[PDB]
């Protein structure tokens, strides 16, 4: 177990059953001590977990559509990039099937559909799979654990019947969300300080070293 | 909300909502017959 | 020993039933009334918190609540003052040409021809012109139209929101512990470094992107609505690059370290702006960079969870030598374990710094347009230095609180604190003398000249024509400070003010802004007052605070609490010993004190600094100049001071200004109605009741809850209150009747 | 509504029944066995008492520590007997220490 | 009187407040702001909820058939909304005044039964009528229930009644859509449905 910067308060109720376990904590804040709302380590956990998924699936998003604007016959006015395609309006904006403000609505009303659920299954571990919801019910039943739920809808394929596998594949999947995670921000300072994209940066940082990093820090707007 | 029902019958709220009504209606008789200086009806 | 975190799951259940049963708090208000007095006491103790119970952790998370309340509240004034600016105001008229216009932001409906009171403020609008000056901060802070207005109402009513949801949240569900309230070490840093050094950094990055250009703009003279966005300036930098090239390079400077290349925006110029009568914004902007600065290095001092930093027990158990014994050390226990005492510092430093306020903005006035309106900044000067005078009163209350029940020199021993309650005799008997003293030198000075000029022996007076007293060292600083630009401050221009000198005046609009002001033999007198007021106040405090817990005259005084009336009429009789007594005395003096300063700032300005200003050159003060002469007798402040200024107010019906005629009177009222409760005693009242119930009682009306007379306390209470309210609201209307009228 | 009382005493314990609604001194001078008292009116020492067990209505108690309510004395004269008390007489100086 | 313990819950995993047991029709367990704590309250705002829905149903009729109706060349009634002034016979006030009196009959007599039941039930005029239902706010009698729909035993009155309630609450909520479409927009609503229906994703109320 290699240590970050530990020291000898977080190394006390760091001991090690949670996935990337690295007793880093330099600011305390997984102390049981005198735990309340949201400041609980198990949100604490669970919420990393939650970040670090979204991250995975954003991260990746975000820059697919300018990497595909180049190779092949996807139309380059759907080719933009992760800050002018509607994101930020007064950065580039787009002409959908819809308003923008109707997609805003219909979106929140599909994840509140969602996320309700969710929490539900997290506060009163097991209510979901006892009410009627067209069928729909028997899958949503859970595992006790909530960021973990299973079933025959969130695990499919029958990945880790056993305690190496899920210890194994539960490290792997915190560590890569813990990298997307940092991509995400690296994404969010970068196009703001270049103010052109990710991969269009990349792609003109990989010919030249010339103009990395303080080159930038003129900040042309 | 029984506790509510009596909450608001303590007394500086039950005054204050007395004379918030007497005073919208002593409002709108000015409002309508404005200027009396007597009662010219009979 | 490490800071963290530490809070309790649901202390205490939202519920009704508590609301149902009045004074839940107190065991003695609980059960219930018999007579009327109960009523009076459920009010006066309501948030005496330490009174309720004794626990020390459930005293703070009431505070903390109680202070989200407030910051709620304050957020609702605010959304309050947005929203009449965005909706019933002429600010865009006025924005378009301000020294015409006079800013109004309240009008009122036409219910029994009070519409009179909705007078012609100019622009095509007719309402209540208005004082505080919000006119000159949104000119000031780069806002243009009335959106902006609305949207910040908008997000200062979702601020109040969400501080009350915080206020319940941090009682009911997450309050936190002793210990964390407790760490005082991490508490400073986080207030030094993070909120008044990153407040003011981002405040001064405000000022670099919105309120430079837009006012460059406004300056320019281009119409308030042809002028870009303010995110125009962020998104396209070639607009910013025009107004100041040095915004071409970028943050290349502030790494190259060739900071001389921002001197295009960050200046050192002193002085004011000649166009609009305020401070350089250019100077403004940089100001805040170094206090950022500055604040954001001294919130690194205090050692909290890595080793370096510095112990506060250290540093004062380092301080001691052979005058003082021990001294400071047992000060940090003090400090931490009661909220009286860090009240008392807290009140006193804020009180003193609302003063400084006052005077430093009318010296250097910051916004822009605001040193030619006139009634704004009288209405600025005279609204600060009464909020200091009052808070710098309730520092001596709460010393006295601390001193009555929570010193004990038996589990919490200070050698300074013991020394000084060692020799309070002589400390009292020496300010007392000078406060003597300073009385007979001053105020007798005016009755020596009023005698003498009544007698017909003008040149026998103390005046700049006869008998000369010219503040010396008054005159020699203002003379260094007029020759520093150049000479000890080789980098500024200008200096800091224009009273300090150099022959240099600042007109706006054919008004004065700006120039020297002259000290004289009145300007030596009436200082010499200021001294003899603030030193009586001090005594009349400093007497209550040192002998709150015994006396010769009543040696275990602490035994009857803070708030008694007395101990009897034995011992010659010992009606006010308590310090809430001192307190009640000391208000009337604080009274005394702040209205000599303000009636002494409003005639100095009207005569030697206000004004209009010619073409060719020649000002003309509001008053002809007469406070050189005239303010070194008494008769001259009654006669050429109240007599004469009172006109404006005393003929005011049937303009719009008759609201100020009438508050003037209702203010009279409100003052010869209270000498009533200050001079009489409660004997008396409690013996008429006991008639008028007998006269109840014969038609079997009488109430249940017996009527009783008002305590002795409360007696004294209602009184000082009542002669307050009237007195500053006689000012008041005043103030504002005459300044408005005049200009 | 009418528990029994418990009074240890230098006479012995002795019980009696009587309603909620009263004080004690009054419900020991119905059946008679004699306590000490001199104020009947909650404000003095010589009517105090502790308690074995249960606990009594103290709200119309005055001139009392803000504390003799939390560690046991009992006036008997302003006193509600909520439960089925057992209490003390003839407890003033322990009392008044 | 049938406490359904494991009722359909409009917030899955809530545990449903004590007062709301299962007995009533149309029991779903919301209450959040506790406004039905208390028996008689809860009584009493039963009668108002099924008053108030009867009514909202009257009116969503009232407006939607016949706007429904008058867009296709049926009838040529004008708009619910500017129907207010469009002048009858007489003026409004007199229209008025005998509504009241009239409406106000029933009304008092409604309350009468509603504080004191069946004490109202038979005819002064002619005793040998009488009502002919048990329950206060389901009256039944020939003039309300002449068909006998109404009146049997519990799992067949218990489901009709919820259908009532149901419909009820739609028809409230369906005219307090009529009224704010036709303040915000200076519409019908059936043209408003019918731009929506063209243009779904465009003809939203985000089109000011
Ligand atoms: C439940 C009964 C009822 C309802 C919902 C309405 C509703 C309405 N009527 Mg009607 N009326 C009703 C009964 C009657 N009206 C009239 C006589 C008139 C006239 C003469 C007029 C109306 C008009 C109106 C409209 C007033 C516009 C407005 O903003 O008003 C105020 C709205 C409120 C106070 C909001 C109430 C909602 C609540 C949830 C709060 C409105 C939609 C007016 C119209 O057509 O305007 C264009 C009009 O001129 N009504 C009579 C006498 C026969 C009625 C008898 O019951
Ligand atoms: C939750 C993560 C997330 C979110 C919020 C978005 C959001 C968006 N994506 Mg994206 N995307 C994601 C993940 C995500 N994507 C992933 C994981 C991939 C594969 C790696 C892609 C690949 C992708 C492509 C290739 C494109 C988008 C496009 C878009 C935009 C319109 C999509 C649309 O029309 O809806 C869906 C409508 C349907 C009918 C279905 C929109 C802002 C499109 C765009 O705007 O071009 C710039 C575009 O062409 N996405
Ligand atoms: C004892 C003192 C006193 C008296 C006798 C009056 C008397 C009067 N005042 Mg006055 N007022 C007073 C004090 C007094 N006021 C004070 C102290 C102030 C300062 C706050 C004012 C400020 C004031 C204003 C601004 C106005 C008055 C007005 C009036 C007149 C109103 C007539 C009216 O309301 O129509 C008739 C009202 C009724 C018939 C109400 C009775 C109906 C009941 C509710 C129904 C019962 C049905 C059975 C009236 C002659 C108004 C006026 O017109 O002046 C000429 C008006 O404009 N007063
Ligand atoms: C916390 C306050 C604050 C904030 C939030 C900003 C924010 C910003 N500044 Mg900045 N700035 C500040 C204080 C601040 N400034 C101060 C105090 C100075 C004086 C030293 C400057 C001097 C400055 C310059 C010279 C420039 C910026 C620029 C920028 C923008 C560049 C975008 C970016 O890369 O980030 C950005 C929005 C750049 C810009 O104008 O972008 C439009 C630019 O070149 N700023
Ligand atoms: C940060 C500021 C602050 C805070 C938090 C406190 C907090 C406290 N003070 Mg204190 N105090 C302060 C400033 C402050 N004070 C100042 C500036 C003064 C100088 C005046 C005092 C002087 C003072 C005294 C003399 C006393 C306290 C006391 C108390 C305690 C009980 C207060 C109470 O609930 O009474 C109840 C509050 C009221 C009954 C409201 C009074 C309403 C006033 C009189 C009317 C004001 C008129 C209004 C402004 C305008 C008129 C409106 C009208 C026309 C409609 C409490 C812990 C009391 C104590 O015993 O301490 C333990 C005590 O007696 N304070
Ligand atoms: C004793 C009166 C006095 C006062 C109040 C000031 C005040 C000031 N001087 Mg100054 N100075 C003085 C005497 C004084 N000086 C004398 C007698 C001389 C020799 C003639 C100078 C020569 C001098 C120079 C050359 C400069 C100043 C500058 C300044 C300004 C910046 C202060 C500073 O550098 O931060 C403090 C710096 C510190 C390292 C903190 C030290 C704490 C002190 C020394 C205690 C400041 C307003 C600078 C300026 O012009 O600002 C634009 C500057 O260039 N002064
Ligand atoms: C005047 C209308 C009205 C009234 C009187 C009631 C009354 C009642 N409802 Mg009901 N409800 C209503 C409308 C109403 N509802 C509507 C329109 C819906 C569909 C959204 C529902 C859906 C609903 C459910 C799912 C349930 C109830 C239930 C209940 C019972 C629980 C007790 C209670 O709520 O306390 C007393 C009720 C009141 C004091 C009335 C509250 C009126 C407030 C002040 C309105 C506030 C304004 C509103 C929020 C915004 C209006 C604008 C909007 C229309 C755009 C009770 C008898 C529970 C039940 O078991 O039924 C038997 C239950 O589970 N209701
Ligand atoms: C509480 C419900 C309610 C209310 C208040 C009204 C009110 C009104 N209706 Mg209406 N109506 C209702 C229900 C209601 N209706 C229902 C349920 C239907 C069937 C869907 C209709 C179908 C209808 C039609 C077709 C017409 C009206 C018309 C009218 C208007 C005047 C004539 C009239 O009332 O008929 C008279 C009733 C008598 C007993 C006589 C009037 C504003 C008429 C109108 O608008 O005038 C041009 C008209 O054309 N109504
Ligand atoms: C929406 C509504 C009520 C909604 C109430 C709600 C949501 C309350 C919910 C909750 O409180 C509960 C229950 C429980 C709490 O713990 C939680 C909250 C959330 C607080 C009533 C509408 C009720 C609406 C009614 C009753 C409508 C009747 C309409 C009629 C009669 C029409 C008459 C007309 O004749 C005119 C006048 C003119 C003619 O030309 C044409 C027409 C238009 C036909
Ligand atoms: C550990 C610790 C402890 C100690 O004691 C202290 C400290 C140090 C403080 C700490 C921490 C650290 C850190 C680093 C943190 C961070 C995190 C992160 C980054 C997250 C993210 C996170 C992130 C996230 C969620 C994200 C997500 C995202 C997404 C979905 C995206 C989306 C999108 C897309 C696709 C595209 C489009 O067009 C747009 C959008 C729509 C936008
Ligand atoms: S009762 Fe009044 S007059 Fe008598 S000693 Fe006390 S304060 Fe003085
Ligand atoms: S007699 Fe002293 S308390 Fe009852
Ligand atoms: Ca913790």
């Amino acid at each position: 177990r290699p240590l970050w910067f530990a020291s000898k308060q977080s190394l006390s109720y760091l001991d090690g059953s949670l996935p990337g376990d690295y007793g880093f904590d330099p600011l305390g804040l997984s102390d049981p001590e005198g735990t309340g709302g949201f400041i609980e380590p198990r949100w604490l956990a669970y919420g990393e977990v939650i970040n670090g998924r979204f991250a995975m699936l954003g991260a990746v998003g975000a820059i697919a559509p300018e990497y595909l604007g180049k190779v092949g016959l996807i139309p380059q006015e759907t080719a933009l990039a992760w800050f002018q395609t509607g994101v930020i309006p007064p950065a580039g904006t787009y002409n959908y099937w819809a308003d923008n403000y109707t997609l805003f609505v219909l979106e929140m009303a599909l994840m509140g559909f969602a996320e309700h659920r969710r929490f539900q299954d997290w506060a009163k571990p097991g209510s979901m799979g006892k009410q009627y919801f067209l069928g729909l019910e028997k899958g949503f039943g859970g595992s006790g654990n909530p960021a973990y739920p299973g079933g025959p809808f969130f695990n499919p394929l029958g990945f880790g019947k056993d305690e190496k596998s899920l210890k194994e594949l539960k490290l792997k999947e915190v560590k890569n969300g813990r990298l997307a995670m940092l991509a995400i921000l690296g994404y969010f300072i970068q196009g703001l300080v270049t103010g052109v994209g990710p991969y269009q940066n990349l792609l003109d940082h990989v010919a030249d070293p010339v103009n990395n990093n303080v080159l930038t820090s003129l900040k042309f707007h | 909300m029984r506790d509510l029902k009596t909450y608001l019958s303590v007394a500086p709220v039950a005054s204050t909502l007395w004379f918030a009504a007497l005073a919208g209606l002593l409002i709108e008789i000015n409002r309508f017959f404005p200027d009396a200086l007597t009662f010219p009806f009979f | 020993p490490e800071v963290k975190i530490l809070v309790d799951r649901d202390p205490i259940k939202t519920s009704f039933e508590q609301w149902a049963k009045p004074g839940h708090f107190s065991r003695t208000i609980a059960k219930g009334p018999d007579t009327t007095t109960w009523i009076w006491n459920l009010h006066a103790d309501a948030h005496d918190f330490d009174s309720h119970t004794s626990d020390l952790e459930e005293i703070s998370r009431k505070v903390f609540s109680a202070h989200f309340g407030q910051l709620s509240i304050i957020f609702l004034w605010l959304s309050g003052m947005y929203f009449h600016g965005a909706r019933f105001s002429n600010y865009e008229a006025w924005l378009n040409d301000p020294t015409h216009i006079r800013p109004s932001a309240q009008v009122v409906w036409p219910i029994v021809g009070q519409e009179i009171l909705n007078g012609d403020v100019g622009g095509g609008f007719r309402g209540i012109q208005i004082t505080s000056g919000f006119f000159q901060i949104w000119r000031a802070s780069g806002i243009t139209s009335e959106l902006q207005l609305y949207c910040t109402a908008i997000g200062a009513l979702v601020f109040a929101a969400l501080m009350l949801f915080a206020g319940w949240f941090h009682y009911h569900k997450a309050a936190p512990k002793l210990v964390w309230f407790q760490d005082v070490e991490s508490m400073l840093n986080h207030h030094l470094a993070g909120l008044l050094g990153l407040g003011s950094l981002s405040w001064a990055g405000h000022q670099v992107h919105v309120s430079l250009p837009i006012n460059q703009f406004l300056n320019a003279g281009v119409d308030p609505k042809e002028i870009p966005l303010p995110h125009e300036f962020i998104l396209n930098r070639d607009l910013l690059a025009q107004l100041y090239p040095s915004f071409a390079e970028g943050a290349t400077p502030f790494f190259t370290l060739n900071w001389s290349k921002y001197a295009d925006f960050l200046t050192f110029r002193g002085g004011l702006d000649p166009l609009t009568g305020g401070l350089w914004l250019t100077d403004i902007a940089h100001h805040h960079l170094a206090i950022a600065i500055l604040f954001l290095i001294a919130g690194h001092m205090y050692r909290t969870n890595w080793g370096i930093g510095h112990g506060i027990k250290d540093i004062l158990e380092a301080h001691k030598g052979p005058f003082t014994g021990q001294g400071h050390k047992g000060l940090y226990e003090i400090l931490t374990t009661s909220w009286h005492a860090q009240l008392s510092i807290n009140l006193a430093m804020l009180g003193s710094l609302t003063i400084i306020v006052a005077h430093h903005m009318y010296a250097m006035p910051p916004y822009p347009y605001l040193a030619t309106d006139y009634g704004t900044q009288l209405s600025l000067f005279t609204h600060h230095m009464w909020i200091g005078g009052f808070l710098i009163v309730g520092a001596a209350a709460h010393a006295a609180i601390f001193m009555v029940r929570d010193y004990d020199p038996t589990t919490r021993y200070n050698d300074l604190l013991d020394r000084v309650l060692r020799h309070r005799d002589a400390i009292i008997s020496h300010l007392n003398w000078v406060c003597i003293f300073l009385g007979f030198h001053s105020f007798g000075l005016y009755i020596h000249n009023d005698t003498m000029s009544a007698l017909g022996r003008p040149q026998d007076m103390f005046s700049d024509t006869a008998i000369q007293l010219q503040p010396v060292f008054a005159q020699w600083i203002q003379n260094t400070h007029a020759l520093a630009p150049g000479t000890t401050a080789p980098g500024a221009t200008t200096s800091t003010s224009l009273t300090w000198g150099g022959g240099d005046l600042v007109s706006v609009g054919g008004k004065v802004a700006l120039l020297p002001i002259p000290l004289g033999t009145a300007d030596f007198l009436v200082h010499h007052i200021h001294a003899f007021t603030i030193h009586v106040t001090v005594l009349i405090l400093l007497k209550g605070v040192l002998f709150a817990r015994s006396s010769r005259l009543i040696p275990d005084k602490a035994n009857l609490g803070f708030r008694f009336p007395c101990d009897g009429p034995g011992r010659g009789g010992t009606c006010q010993v308590s310090a809430w007594d001192h307190v009640f005395l000391g208000l009337f003096w604080m009274y005394n004190a702040i209205s000599v300063v303000i009636f002494h700032f409003s005639w100095k300005m009207q005569s030697d600094v206000w004004g209009s200003i010619n073409d060719q050159g020649v000002v003309t003060h509001i008053t002809g100049g007469n406070f050189a002469q005239s303010s070194i007798t008494i008769n001259g402040w009654l006669r050429d001071f109240l007599w004469a200024q009172a006109s404006q107010v005393i003929q005011s019906y049937g303009s719009s200004l008759s609201a100020y005629g009438l508050f003037f009177l209702g203010a009279h009222f409100v003052w010869a109605f209270s000498l009533m409760f200050l001079f009489s005693g409660r004997g008396y009242w409690q013996e008429l009741i006991e008639s008028i119930v007998w006269a109840h009682n014969k038609l079997k009306v009488a109430p249940a809850t017996q009527p009783r007379a008002l305590s002795i306390v409360q007696g004294r209470a209602v009184g000082v209150t009542h002669y307050l309210l009237g007195g500053i609201a006689t000012t008041w209307a005043f103030f504002l009747a005459r300044i408005i009228a005049v200009g | 509504a009418s528990y029994k009382v418990k009074l240890v005493t230098p006479d012995g314990t002795q019980e009696f029944e009587c309603p909620s609604d009263v004080y004690i001194l009054d419900h020991a001078e119905e059946v008679g066995i004699d306590l000490p008292y001199s104020c009947r009116a909650g404000s003095c020492s010589s009517c105090a008492g502790k308690v074995v067990g249960g606990e009594v209505d103290q709200s119309d108690g005055s001139f009392l520590d803000d504390e003799q309510i939390e560690a046991g004395f009992v006036l008997t004269c302003v006193a509600y007997p909520t439960s089925d008390v057992v209490i003390e007489t003839h407890k003033e100086e322990d009392l008044t220490a | 009187t049938v406490a359904e313990p494991d009722r359909p819950l409009w917030f899955p995993g809530s545990t449903p407040p004590p007062w709301l047991d299962g007995s009533l029709p149309g029991d779903f367990g919301f209450d959040p702001l506790g406004l039905g704590s208390d028996p008689e309250s809860l009584r009493w705002n039963v009668q108002a909820e099924l008053v108030h829905s009867r009514w909202a149903m009257l009116g969503a009729a009232g407006i939607f058939i016949p706007e429904f109706l008058t867009k296709l060349g049926i009838l040529n009634t004008p708009s619910w909304y500017t129907a207010g002034e469009q002048e009858y016979f007489t003026d409004t006030t007199t229209l008025f005044i005998v509504e009241l009196v009239f409406i106000g009959w029933a009304e008092g007599r409604r309350w009468a039964d509603i504080l004191n039941p069946g004490c109202v039930n038979t005819d002064p005029i002619f005793p040998n009528n009488k009502l002919t239902g048990t329950d206060v706010g389901y009256p039944g009698g020939l003039w309300f229930d002449p068909l006998g729909w109404g009146s049997a035993s519990p799992q067949k009155l218990k489901e009709l009644r919820t259908k009532e309630i149901k419909n009820g609450r739609l028809a409230m909520l369906a005219v307090m859509g009529a009224w704010f479409q036709h303040i915000y927009t200076g519409t019908g609503p059936i043209d408003n449905l019918f731009a929506h229906l063209a243009d779904p994703g465009h003809a939203t109320i985000f089109a000011a």
